[PDB]
């Protein structure tokens, strides 16, 4: 999965 | 709200110690018993109130993964049948994190956004109310999908709206609302191109302002800025 | 119990979806249901039951470790009153703790253990209840204490006098009732002699007894009598 | 912490 913050 | 009668700085004071023992769902609801005392929410306050739900939601999310998974496998062309028991169970997890997402979406339009004035505040809004939907819309397969994936992009769109105007191309929140901004374009709107673009123009925006910030500022808008560079390598 | 109108089958088949999810409440949950259904306990489902309770208290118990330092420190001389949140927190994690620990000896005093004639259940259900009451032992500090510690006392030596006449000295639920009653000799009941001496002799042994097993079975022993060995160099 | 399981 992608990076969020 | 059984925190109705605990002080605001109480219920401040245990979601601090929540945190140091890893107890989110306690964390959670000490923080909406607080944004509930009608106040609001100061820079730290805000960050205890988003670190408590991104945690339990984010435990959520992760089941769901797994179990939807399952599911799909016990759907594949050559499957033995095993009844209902991993769609009822995928359904409940499903069900409680939808519960939870519209728990924070009430906290945010009753009524910490129309109270937000202040950029930092606002935009910090703003960008919950993005995440949310965009975990609704995460789980969401009905007649409601098109306009889940709406309400984020709509919050989303705002929040940029206002950060391009009101803050510096560093700011660790403009940063984050653009990294997820930019997930929301890549694994929700079938955009990647849209989500790449967003990556790259505010990195390189970042990059150019980086001159203007202390050692402690750095610090802070690089690491975000390392995470937009880490989805465009994952991406191209 | 709302788990009263699921069927037995499903209880378990999803206590097993809970555990791929780490969602060990939900699988403690389940397991209750389970038991609650009136039937006997097999291998793995009594081993689905100690794995999701384990893991709930577990984190209870960290929580509570975490609490109880900073309240600690409250108290140092020279601390800064800070009120009464920090006790009433801890009181919380505990009374939640304590909670868990009575829910799972009323399963085991309803009705597991009384209907379990075969040393691999009984040992098993025992070793259980001397676990949870020694996880009561680790918060308690009244009237009740003392009690508290025999009762685990009382059933850890049920559980190890059966399993010395019923049991090789490699059986892996033999080793971690030892294991274990070895550490409440050391951590509750103020014996450390009594804990190095009960390691050392389970170690030794189950060493011995080794040449009769086949690969499986040698792994899962030796696993055990290096927890044995690890607890012994942490106390020697 | 001492190991148990
Ligand atoms: N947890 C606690 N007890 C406390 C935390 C704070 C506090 C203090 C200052 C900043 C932050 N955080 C952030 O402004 C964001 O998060 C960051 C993430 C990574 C970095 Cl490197 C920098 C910021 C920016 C991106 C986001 F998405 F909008 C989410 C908020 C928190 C005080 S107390
Ligand atoms: N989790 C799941 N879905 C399933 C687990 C099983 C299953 C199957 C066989 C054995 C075990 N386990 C154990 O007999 C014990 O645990 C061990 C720990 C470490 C090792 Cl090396 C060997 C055993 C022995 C020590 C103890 F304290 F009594 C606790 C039970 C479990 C089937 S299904």
């Amino acid at each position: 999965f992608p990076a969020t913050v | 709200g059984a925190m109705g009668s605990m002080e605001r700085a109480s219920l401040i004071q245990k979601a601090k110690l929540a945190e140091q023992a890893e107890r989110y769902e306690d964390m959670a609801a000490f923080m909406k018993g607080a944004v509930e005392k009608g106040e609001e929410l100061s820079c730290e306050e805000r960050n205890l109130l988003s670190v408590a739900y991104k945690n339990v939601v984010g435990g959520q999310r992760a089941a769901w993964r797994v179990l939807s998974s399952i599911e799909q496998k016990s759907n594949e062309e050559g499957s033995e049948e095993k009844g209902p028991e991993v769609r009822e169970y995928r359904e409940k997890v499903e069900t409680e994190l939808q519960g939870v997402c519209d728990t924070v979406l009430g906290l945010l339009d009753s009524h910490l956004i129309k109270e937000a004035g202040d950029a930092e505040s606002r935009v910090f809004y703003l960008k919950m109310k993005g995440d949310y939907y965009r975990y609704l819309a995460e789980v969401a397969t009905g007649d409601d999908k098109k306009r889940i994936i709406d309400s984020a992009r709509s919050a989303y769109q705002e929040a940029m709206d206002i950060s391009k105007k009101e803050m510096p191309p560093t700011n660790p929140i403009r940063l984050g609302l653009a990294l997820n901004f930019s997930v929301f374009h890549y694994e929700i709107a079938n955009s990647p191109e849209e989500a790449i673009s967003l990556a790259k123009t505010t990195f390189d925006e970042a990059m150019a302002d980086l001159h203007t910030l202390s050692e402690d500022s750095y610090k802070d808008s690089t690491l975000i800025m390392q995470l937009l560079r880490d989805n465009l390598t994952l991406w191209t």
